[PDB]
């Protein structure tokens, strides 16, 4: 059965440039392609039906080409709104295959988090447990670090994290960092510190507490 | 004005059946195609099979031994019933509105399926308010902590949807066979405390939803 292949996993790109991404059959006499855009965490929109027509509300700047077996998604005047993953389907024949899909991401200028802690909540402690929890929000690029130290000391067991998916109106990424404590460890140190280090400075954002003010 | 609604049962045991209803609007079953697809974790999207408008279905060969498609016109519901769930059926399941008997036109909003033996959790909710007033930024970052739950997904809002810019919704982990994740809102500090801010979880694979007021710290 017939294999739509997106080579490019992810595809980088800018505000306003022109990107293409491709959708080359394993088979076929079809203009039987259709383009989707699914954006993070929701549900698929079809773009482009048969080869090169334009599903109805979509803007003028999506375009589709191409017979057999290579085909184009062309998005000009790329918008912040088309961070998305495009892939295309296939419906010449049974069963109907799908490409596994173009990431698209969006290049912007370096952004700084925005690093904010939080203690365990008298709730969390009242069960025997504590999470101590560290935001990154709004930053650019994706990389970065978070050192978790207690009392001056690195830990890295019971520290767990989180990525959004570049944000539709920024193009910045967010970040969680939890670290999972029982209630018994929590109590016996005071000192609590997150530090976020990131290319925007080679200063290490730092956030810190202490249990016992 | 075209829609598509799934309704399932969110946790499968192994071995059981699976089934799901599509509910649609905006169209006629009888004059377009419904298809089931899904996308397992990480995967590419997989179609299983189609109901056409004429009532004749295909199935993906993979999945042919243990599917069926059905329909109920009068309700304008599609059906999917899969068979032997094991643990790899877990995935995102979708229906689709065809164009007729040609292009897959419309999506519905996809109902999640996990497939495992154990228990339905509810999510504990934890508000995270900011340590010991550490400064007056013009904003203020607040969050919740959505821990210990199974199966995905849990639903984050702000009172109620109303604040729903500056948030966060970070995608869930999973320690020791439980999710959990956190969301954030930034807020002006002039606001908050005096103007209430509480998240809203549901977590439907066992009913539940918790509204967690954020108050400032006693400490
Ligand atoms: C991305 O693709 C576009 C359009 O793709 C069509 O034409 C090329 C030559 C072909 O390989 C197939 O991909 C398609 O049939 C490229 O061409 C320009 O872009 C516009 C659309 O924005 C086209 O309609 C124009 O024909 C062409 N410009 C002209 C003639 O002035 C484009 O080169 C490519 N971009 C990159 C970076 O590869």
């Amino acid at each position: 059965e017939i294999v739509m292949t997106q080579s490019p996993k992810f595809m980088s790109t800018s505000i306003g440039d022109r990107v293409n991404i491709t959708c080359k059959a394993t088979q076929n006499v079809r203009t039987a392609v259709t383009w989707y855009q699914q954006k993070p965490g929701q549900s698929p929109q079809a773009l482009i039906f048969l080869a090169s027509n334009r599903h109805t509300g979509v803007p003028a700047r999506f375009t589709g080409s191409g017979s057999g077996t290579d085909f184009t998604l062309t998005i000009n005047n790329v918008k912040s709104e088309d961070l998305a993953d495009y892939f295309c389907l296939q419906h010449w024949n049974y069963p109907l295959t799908f490409g596994s899909g173009t990431k698209l991401e969006i290049k912007r200028a370096d952004a700084a988090p925005t690093v904010s802690i939080f203690p365990p909540s008298s709730e969390q402690l009242t069960s025997g447990g504590a999470s101590v929890v560290c935001f990154l929000n709004n930053f650019y690029p994706k990389d970065i670090n978070v050192k978790w130290k207690i009392d001056g000391s690195e830990r890295q067991n019971g520290v767990l994290n989180s990525w959004t998916d570049q944000d539709s109106k920024d193009s910045t990424y967010s970040m969680s960092s939890t670290l999972t404590l029982t209630k018994d460890e929590y109590e016996r140190h005071n000192s609590y510190t997150c530090e976020a280090t990131h290319k925007t400075s080679t200063s290490p954002i730092v956030k810190s507490f202490n249990r016992n003010e | 004005e075209v829609k598509l609604l799934e309704s399932g049962p969110g946790l499968v045991a192994p071995s059981e059946s699976l089934s799901i209803t599509c509910t649609i609007s905006g169209f006629s079953l009888t004059d377009d195609g419904v298809s089931w697809i899904r996308q397992p974790p990480g995967k590419g999207l997989e179609w299983l099979g189609v109901i056409w408008g004429g009532g004749s279905t295909y199935f993906n060969s993979l999945f042919k031994s243990r599917l069926s498609i059905t329909r109920d016109n009068s309700k304008s519901q599609v059906f999917l019933e899969m068979d032997s769930l094991q643990t790899d059926d877990t995935a995102m399941y979708y229906c689709a509105k065809h164009d007729g008997h040609e292009t897959m036109d419309y999506w519905g909003q996809g109902t999640s399926v996990t497939v495992s033996s154990s228990k339905t959790t509810p999510p504990s909710v934890y508000p995270l308010a900011p340590g010991s007033a550490a400064q007056t930024n013009s904003m203020v970052t607040l969050g919740c902590l959505v821990k210990g739950y199974f199966p995905e997904p849990v639903t984050v809002t702000w009172n109620s949807g109303s604040l729903s810019s500056g948030v966060h919704t970070f995608p869930a982990v999973l320690q020791s066979d439980l999710y959990t994740l956190s969301s954030s809102v930034t807020v002006p500090s002039s606001t908050w405390p005096s103007e209430t801010v509480t998240c809203n979880v549901a977590h439907p694979a066992s009913s539940t939803k918790v509204d967690k007021k954020i108050v400032p710290r006693d400490c």
